């Protein structure tokens, strides 16, 4: 026996008492929610926000290193011999072992 | 799998025990269908029909699986063998090209100077 | 900056009045996703620190923006279920919601590994919850109890390990400021130290080993299918596997060995079981331990190149997946079942949603640079410089990738459906909506994938 | 059925002969020699000698079974359109089409809903008409037909109609 | 200076309707008119670059959209326009100049025109990228590209059958020919830092694990050949200018394209050469038994492409380049007419695709018909009907060289074998008494079919004409041999046609002759739905079900948790349900709890 | 003539309006953005003079829209 | 410009002698498209650049030089360490991006030649094969993931290799 | 092209008088071949075949029983391929 237990209903918005409609009953919530609100995101996140992304702020020096990288190629070709890397970052260490 | 001769219509016989063989299959195939008949056509339903043969079929092999391997003997342990055992089938595989390669970087270069990434 | 708004959600739902609450949580949460691509891009050489260690900044961490992104996009398809029951129901799962990505901030934000191990953990008991109560099916305890007794058991062996490290070496803290870190000597006292480190990030990052914990969360439904998506970032949460090993571990490799061994064949056979199964939501959810192992291979490796697509890999499933997700849970809404073969039909029923469920299903394939391309690629490329046999392997993954796909579109492009009679409107406004916000990000990260692919970069 | 089984065989015999055979000339001439055949045996009937018979025509058949035989344009299985060019739309999604794409071609809407009306009404007379046929089980092989002819329709009614039309 | 300006733009011509196709302007029934006006003007502009390719001058150029910066790479949209790339793009045009008008006529008044349309447009375009590839990275947006735009194009039409798998079969055997293909990524990487193309013409190493581990398995995938070519037959369930496409010019090019612009490679390696004729040798005969079984008016002419393919795979085994595009320049007008015409056929008497029961008699459909006897002629060695340019130059070529006898035996077989299928579509339905495939049928001459055909003609009795004369070439072959070499390639021709023409009209008169029951044929499919369709489907989901989801995945991976719960609560009901009740029996253990921490235990 | 195959139609071609209608309410500070190039100057290249390393952007270059971000 | 090292001239010079025909189909429409829509493309963008006038030079580049040796200060600090990693890893940056440009060199050569290749350049095959091989050594490669702590055990490891054979010769 | 219904009979019933074996005089169109005309057991199925051909082939071998009479035939034809609006 279930007694209360067997209790369900279909539902469905379809068309039926909604015309159009996303969001559940009431017809004024929808349209300023579903598609105003919805969209406003839609807009400014997606449209306004891809001018940003990596396009504008530099972002992590991928554009400075270009211009720093050509002014070195051509001051060290010049007067020494050695091309940038050869034996960089260590100068007179003290001793091996 | 496929023996010598395909199977489609050899070795039948009429008899009398495949005459109510086929009386049989055909009693449950009508019983089956009769109910999705009177769900089918009726403009008051609007609904995915659930059907106890495709429930029963999920429920093979999403469950009765702890109900089940209650005898183990031998087939259960033949598949571990096959089911951990290719692991260490590789480890051996890996292990003789480390070899080969950590030797070559110390004594007689194999890397090509043209090599840079990773 | 981000904590405090993100804070202030909590009374909006709950104050304001019982006919519009959806109205306001999606909206306001679309402004402050705005000012995560807006203020967190910016960096140098070697990322700078925010502010004092509350929460800290991303060095190679823009995950944190697909979390903005899915701040409202898990608010979208939640609206269809919840629905028929209670209002005090709907504000307490909504500031669930809140909560999880509260924590969720914490996480990827805050630069240390105490404290974060303190949030890693806590953002298991909000997901507890929802996926315990609002089970369409049943066993949704053989879910819930599995969820805690696979992360605990592994996350636990954390507090043994992380406090140990700090006791010996000066302080965990910044990272930055870890550079006290001393190669490891490789000892068999050390061998359980290393394993207590990586045994926390083999559960949530899923292995062909203890990997039952997954599927079973994403069979049985949470709520609807865009709850789904928040174990989806639980998996990309465990990141802290890229930081743990190359600062705490970095000499340590030869204890890796047999864990990506383990990975690999969480590959071929991950990828065979998701052939004949049943359940769409199962598809996925196994799919779901391939993409992520090719992110454990990566990390093992610990190659520079390797990074470059682990890091890509993580923002690649995670918008791809959880996409895949809601083109299951839009027809888990018409039909009321997880069956494959059962709902078959689109074009001739679904037109519109046809063309999303094909840029899904082609994205788990490799596709025009988009970001799984990239992300993959990377990979296979770093795997060849680790060991030649590889790609043998490797390439066989590459066949049931299709597979893996392809099965999902056969089985739905079909006309047939004579049994079915609902699923009249194909696509509500924000059913479509829903796939369209989740697809166009990645079509813009085909120009600048240098923002998503980024551990200096 | 012995005499269902040689019209299945004798069906299946002229269709995988023009496999072999080029012109139809020769596809004429080789049917007479066919019916030769099967006409000297047809006369004479036995439970033993003619089951026999039955069981060695699949021999001789299946040496020349493969040359890869025409399978028809619009028929079941085979090759070359079987489904294709018959996708359509199924009755289910007609009433799915929201107003104001709905009021374009008001004369097939307006013939649907007197259509329907007529369906939904019949559905509770066919019901007890369908429950009325002595089986008492539940069916037997194939739908009962109606005997009542004042309110028509025989059990079923979205059977026959709504159908693909190419 | 206007050279690299004027390549941008057939680029973006073809791109125009893809943002029209995002509604932008409103275009009813003109839509698939805006398509055929659209490649029109891109023939146009792509004619004046290649007149200016003959004079002198070759520009390389990049749009500075470099989205990789990663670890000492840059990786932007680069177009080549050098020699294979140049001459391809303007002849690869005016192929679907025709085959988009045509698709005017076929698969008319239906619901999804416009869509029919839509995805043979990105098929255009990613293919011209393959093309004009100067990455490495470049070159996987094409050859990854074709082969999934595929499956909109071989499963358009929406099938409940077999349709499906036919359009996932061309995706799954090129995915094993992706296996090959990023371990030919990942090796490239690995050796050589720049990545790109413009690499390994300096400072090119030695190594036979790139091209035949790489190149060669991805010659596989695409372009058929003998690894895998099942996906041929069932790719004719598309729609017939679908398939027209797929196996002339686009989809058959990018197997063997790979191969012809990495010569260098192959010229310096003598282990590649070998395997390049060993493949070559089995695709010759194999593919080309297939057609003479296989009764399909669709699926005669898909094998046909990969027995023309065998030829295309023997000149990268002598290393020569220069006739290696040749060849398939001229395939592209062989094939683009020959299964047109032939689906001119089908939609007329009803929809029939067996060459059985139609029978297109010469004076019934005069315009089709005669662009049958052209197209068939063509592929055979001809002096004159654009053969001898192309087909010829291989066979003579292919005589003097220290590669494989057997091979070059081979060869020669295939190349009689050529006129048995081309005479199995005049003798046995176009020729002699019609077959009658339906009691009234209604077959008549379109004006878009007139001003296709006949523009097609041109192009196929021309190509013969341009293509030498222009094209500057290396290493002139022919010299040595009258009879054994240079008239060999003729004579095959001549011999080949006589022999089919005696076999076939003894079954065609027969009368009293009579089929036999046995004979020795491995040759109705060759054997391959048996291991590939049948076998290996099977064996790669029996051992998903029998083994890993009935033992692994769901036993013996979650066999672990039972050790720590099962075990655990046999642990816990032996100290819950244990002494019941009683003071006595608590107390009876603190009795030993004491002697434990006082005899047991030694501290104190 | 004849009565055809069903589709929603109306629910899927409405949501493509929608979203274009949005797309071009923000499409309008794009058409601005290429104007931004036009009217003001874009980039230059010169060695600086020792006074200030930073004056509202501390590095612009490319496009000016680069500086006006830079500064909030 | 400046950097970049590329080809002295081109020739490219036409006679056209045999043949009149139609003089030149190539040069009658080189010349015919230079006037319908290359001029006017020279023109508006002549007139977008006398429209700027008023025009911003900033800094652009920044300095940030020395600022200490890494190889220098050690024992574990916090305020010593931070800054000189953060030149190590700027170098690193720029070293990226110097193989480019060498990279960029060897591509020239390929695009400019074609039919010569290997026979002819030589000077940018022999800048590549010095450059990458001292970059395997000193930055990353073999040194796994981009550390400045971990990069002087690697210049000390080619430092010990190399006294080792000098020791014995 | 379409298909009318007084043309799907018309089609039937030359097919049917081009026989030879069956009588053009005796036979119409409403007369069953089963009993009233002159057709044997194998005969039945070869009538059926030829019909076949020369219209849109189409043919079930379990409902080949339940079809004899031409008129019966004609109207299961037109039936399952959609005949006459």
């Amino acid at each position: 026996r279930w007694q209360e237990d067997p209790e369900p209903e279909d539902e469905n918005l379809y068309e039926k008492n909604p015309d159009s409609h996303g969001y559940d009953k009431d017809p004024a919530v929808d349209i300023w929610n579903m598609r105003v609100v919805f969209f406003f995101g839609f807009s400014i996140v997606l449209v306004l926000g891809s001018t940003f992304v990596a396009y504008l702020p530099d972002y992590r020096m991928q554009e400075w290193a270009r211009r720093e990288a050509e002014r070195l190629v051509k001051y060290r070709e010049a007067h020494g011999l050695p091309i940038m890397e050869s034996n960089c970052f260590d100068p007179s260490k003290i001793q091996l072992p | 799998x496929x023996x010598x001769x395909x199977x489609x219509x050899x070795x039948x016989x009429x008899x009398x025990x495949x005459x109510x063989x086929q009386a049989e299959r055909l009693a449950i195939r009508s019983r089956l269908k009769r109910e999705y008949q009177l769900q089918y056509y009726d403009p008051s339903r609007r609904g995915v029909i659930e059907d106890p043969a495709l429930v029963r079929w999920t429920y093979a092999r999403s469950a009765n699986i702890y109900p089940n391997f209650r005898p183990n003997t031998k087939t259960s342990l033949l598949g571990a063998l096959f089911g951990i055992g290719p692991l260490v089938f590789w480890y051996y595989v890996f292990k003789t090209d480390r070899d080969r390669k950590e030797k070559l970087i110390q004594e007689g270069k194999l890397d090509r100077t043209f090599n840079i990434s990773y | 900056k981000y904590i405090i708004p993100t804070i202030m959600l909590m009374p909006l739902t709950w104050l304001s009045k019982n006919n519009m609450i959806w109205v306001n949580s999606t909206a306001h949460s679309l402004l402050i996703s705005f000012t995560s691509l807006l203020l967190m891009n910016q960096f140098g050489d070697n990322s700078l620190n925010f502010s004092l260690l509350f929460f800290s900044d991303s060095l190679s961490t823009p995950l944190l923006i697909l979390t903005m992104w899915l701040l409202p996009l898990m608010l979208m398809a939640s609206q269809h279920h919840l629905s028929k029951e209670n209002l005090t129901r709907k504000k307490l799962f909504i500031t669930m919601l809140i909560s999880l990505q509260l924590f969720l901030i914490m996480t990827f934000t805050a630069m240390e590994l105490i404290l974060f191990y303190i949030l890693f953990e806590a953002t298991l008991v909000p997901t507890l919850i929802i996926i315990t109560r609002w089970g369409n099916q049943t066993e949704r305890l053989n879910a819930g109890l599995y969820f805690l007794f696979y992360t605990l058991a592994g996350s636990l062996p954390l507090l043994v390990a992380l406090i140990y490290i700090q006791n010996t070496v000066g302080s965990l803290n910044f990272l930055m400021l870890q550079y006290w870190v001393q190669p490891v000597h490789n000892s068999w006292s050390n061998v359980f130290m290393w394993l207590a480190c990586m045994m926390a990030f083999m559960v949530k990052m899923p292995l062909y080993g203890l990997h039952l914990w997954l599927p079973k969360a994403h069979v049985e439904a949470p709520i609807a299918g865009s709850m789904v998506l928040a174990a989806v970032l639980l998996k990309l949460g465990g990141y802290g596997m890229l930081r743990i090993t190359l600062i705490l571990n970095p000499m340590t490799d030869f204890m890796a060995y047999p864990f990506i061994m383990l990975s690999l064949w969480g590959m071929i056979m991950t990828s065979s079981i998701c052939l004949r199964q049943t359940d769409l939501k199962s598809l996925i959810a196994y799919s779901s331990v391939s993409h992520m192992a090719l992110v454990i291979v990566a990390i093992l490796i610990q190659t520079p190149w390797s990074y470059m697509g682990a890091t890509a890999l993580m923002i690649a499933h995670g918008l791809t997946s959880s996409m895949l997700f809601c083109l299951a849970n839009s027809n888990y809404e018409r039909i009321h079942s997880r069956t494959m073969i059962l709902a078959r039909g689109l074009q001739t029923l679904l037109p519109l949603m046809a063309t999303w469920w094909l840029l899904a299903s082609l994205t788990n394939l490799a596709l025009p640079p988009t970001i799984n391309l990239i992300g993959e690629l990377f990979v296979v490329m770093s795997t060849f410089s680790w060991s030649n046999i590889t790609i043998i392997l490797m390439g066989v993954n590459m066949v049931i990738t299709a597979l893996y796909s392809l099965y999902m579109l056969i089985m739905t492009q079909r006309g047939k459906y004579t049994y079915h009679i609902n699923n009249i409107s194909p696509s509500f406004t924000r059913e479509n909506a829903l796939m369209s916000l989740h697809i166009l990000p990645l079509l813009l990260l085909t120009l600048n994938p240098k923002i998503i692919l980024g551990p200096l970069y | 059925t012995h005499q269902q089984k040689v019209l299945r065989l004798y069906k299946r015999a002229l269709r995988h002969l023009e496999s072999w055979c080029i012109h139809r000339d020769k596809y004429r001439y080789f049917a007479c020699l066919l019916r030769a055949r099967f006409d000297e045996h047809k006369n004479e009937k036995d439970m033993v000698k003619a089951t026999q018979l039955l069981r060695e025509a699949e021999e001789e058949f299946w040496h020349g079974q493969h040359p890869q035989p025409y399978i028809f344009p619009e028929s079941p299985g085979g090759t070359s359109y079987e489904r294709y060019e018959c996708y359509k739309v199924p009755e289910w999604c007609l009433d799915d089409w929201h107003p104001s794409e709905k009021a374009m071609y008001p004369d097939y809407f307006a013939k649907r809903e007197q259509w329907k009306k007529l369906r939904r009404e019949s559905w509770e007379r066919e019901v007890x008409x369908x429950x009325x046929x002595x089986x008492x089980x539940x069916x037997x092989x194939x739908x009962x037909x109606x005997x009542x002819x004042x309110x028509x329709x025989x059990x079923x009614x979205x059977x026959x109609x709504x159908x693909x039309x190419x | 200076n206007m050279f690299s300006s004027l390549s941008l733009v057939t680029l973006l011509l073809l791109t125009m309707p893809i943002m029209m196709m995002s509604f932008n302007t409103y275009k009813p029934s003109n839509y698939p008119l805006y398509v055929k006006t659209a490649i029109s003007y891109a023939f146009i502009t792509s004619m004046i670059p290649t007149m200016m390719f003959i004079h002198s001058g070759q520009e390389l150029i990049i749009s500075n959209w470099h989205w990789l910066t990663i670890q000492t790479l840059k990786l932007s949209l680069s177009f080549k326009m050098d020699y294979f790339s140049m001459m391809f793009i303007p002849v690869a045009l005016f192929v679907t100049w025709s085959i988009m008008e045509f698709s005017m006529w076929y698969m008319y008044s239906d619901p999804n025109i416009n869509k029919f349309f839509k995805y043979l447009l990105l098929f255009l375009i990613t293919m011209l990228i393959l093309v004009t590839a100067n990455n490495l990275f470049q070159l996987f947006i094409g050859w990854e590209g074709v082969g999934i735009m595929s499956f909109l194009l071989i499963g358009w039409w929406y099938g409940r059958a077999d349709a499906n798998t036919a359009a996932l079969q061309a995706i799954l055997y090129n995915r094993i020919g992706d296996i090959g293909f990023i371990l030919a990524m990942a090796w490239f990487l690995t050796n050589l830092n720049t990545w790109d193309l413009q690499q390994i013409f300096m400072l090119n190493p030695s190594d036979s694990n790139m091209p035949l581990i790489g190149l060669a398995l991805a010659a596989t995938g695409k372009s058929a050949q003998f690894g895998l070519h099942p996906w041929l037959p069932s790719a004719m369930e598309g729609p017939t200018p679908v398939s027209a496409l797929l196996h002339s010019s686009t989809m058959v090019v990018a197997g063997i394209f790979l191969l012809i612009r990495f010569y260098p490679l192959t010229e310096n390696n003598k282990y590649i050469q070998s395997i390049t004729l060993c493949l070559g040798a089995i695709t010759t005969l194999f593919t080309a038994m297939c057609a003479l079984t296989q009764n399909d008016i669709k699926k005669i002419i898909a094998f046909s492409t990969s027995s023309q393919l065998g030829l295309m795979m023997v000149t990268i085994g002598i290393n020569q380049p220069y006739l290696a595009f040749l060849h398939i320049c001229t395939h592209a007008f062989f094939k683009a007419m020959l299964f047109m015409c032939s689906g001119s056929i089908i939609h007329s008497l009803n929809d029939e695709q067996d060459i059985r029961k139609m029978g297109g008699l010469f004076k019934a459909m005069p315009f089709t018909t005669t662009a049958l006897i052209v197209g068939s002629l063509a592929l055979t060695g001809m002096p004159f009907l654009t053969g001898f340019y192309s087909k010829d130059l291989i066979i003579e070529a292919a005589n003097t060289s220290y590669t494989n006898a057997w091979a070059l035996l081979m060869t020669l077989i295939a190349t009689s074998f050529t006129a048995i299928y081309s005479t199995r579509i005049i003798f046995f339905a176009l020729l002699g008494q019609p077959r009658f495939p339906t009691l009234v049928n209604i077959n008549e001459n379109n004006p878009l079919l007139i001003n296709s055909i006949k523009r097609l003609l041109i192009g196929s009795l021309f190509a013969g004409y341009i293509i030498s004369n222009n094209i500057p070439p290396t290493t002139i072959p022919q010299m040595t041999m009258p009879y054994y070499l240079k008239t060999t390639a003729l004579i095959v021709t001549i011999l080949g046609f006589i022999l089919a023409l005696e076999i076939s009209n003894m079954t065609k008169n027969l009368k009293y002759h009579y089929p036999s029951n046995a004979f020795k044929f491995s040759t109705l499919l060759g054997y391959f739905p048996t291991i590939m369709h049948r076998l290996a489907p099977y064996m790669n989901l029996s051992m998903s079900q029998k083994s890993a989801s009935s033992l692994l995945d769901l036993i013996w991976l979650e066999a672990i948790l039972p050790k720590t719960i099962s075990l655990a609560q046999m642990k816990a009901s032996t100290l819950v349900t244990n002494q019941k009740g009683l003071i006595k029996l608590y107390f009876l253990s603190f009795l030993i709890t004491i002697l434990i921490s006082m005899i047991l235990f030694n501290f104190h | 003539r004849l009565f055809i195959i069903k589709p929603s139609g109306f629910y899927d071609k409405r949501f493509l309006k929608l979203l274009r209608f949005y797309i071009l309410l923000t499409g309008i500070p794009v058409a601005i953005g290429i104007t931004l190039i036009n009217v003001x100057x874009x980039x230059x290249x010169x060695x600086x003079x020792x006074x200030x390393x930073x004056x509202x952007x501390x590095x612009x270059x490319x496009x000016x829209x680069x500086x006006x971000x830079x500064x909030x | 410009x400046x950097x970049x090292x590329x080809x002295x001239x081109x020739x490219x010079x036409x006679x056209x002698x045999x043949x009149x025909x139609x003089x030149x189909x190539x040069x009658x429409x080189x010349x015919x498209x230079x006037x319908x829509x290359x001029x006017x493309x020279x023109x508006x963008x002549x007139x977008x650049x006398x429209x700027x006038x008023x025009x911003x030079x900033x800094x652009x580049x920044x300095x940030x030089x020395x600022x200490x040796x890494x190889x220098x200060c050690q024992e574990k600090d916090v305020l010593c360490m931070f800054e000189a990693e953060m030149q190590w890893r700027r170098d690193y940056k720029v070293d990226q991006e110097i193989v480019n440009i060498i990279q960029e060199r060897l591509k020239a050569c390929q695009q400019r030649e074609g039919e010569s290749h290997r026979q002819n350049c030589a000077k940018e095959l022999e800048q590549f094969t010095q450059v990458v091989k001292a970059y395997q050594d000193r930055y990353x490669x073999x040194x796994x993931x981009x550390x400045x702590x971990x990069x002087x055990x690697x210049x000390x490891x080619x430092x010990x290799x190399x006294x080792x054979x000098x020791x014995x010769x | 092209p379409p298909l009318t219904l007084e043309g799907i009979k018309d089609r039937v019933l030359y097919v049917l008088k081009l026989y030879d074996k069956i009588d053009p005089e005796k036979l119409s169109v409403n007369s069953h071949f089963m009993k009233d005309l002159g057709l044997d057991s194998l005969d039945q199925v070869e009538i059926i075949m030829a019909m076949e051909d020369e219209f849109g082939f189409e043919i079930p071998d379990i409902d080949a029983e339940k079809l004899m009479c031409p008129q019966e035939i004609v109207d299961y034809i037109a039936d399952k391929k959609d005949v006459y609006e």
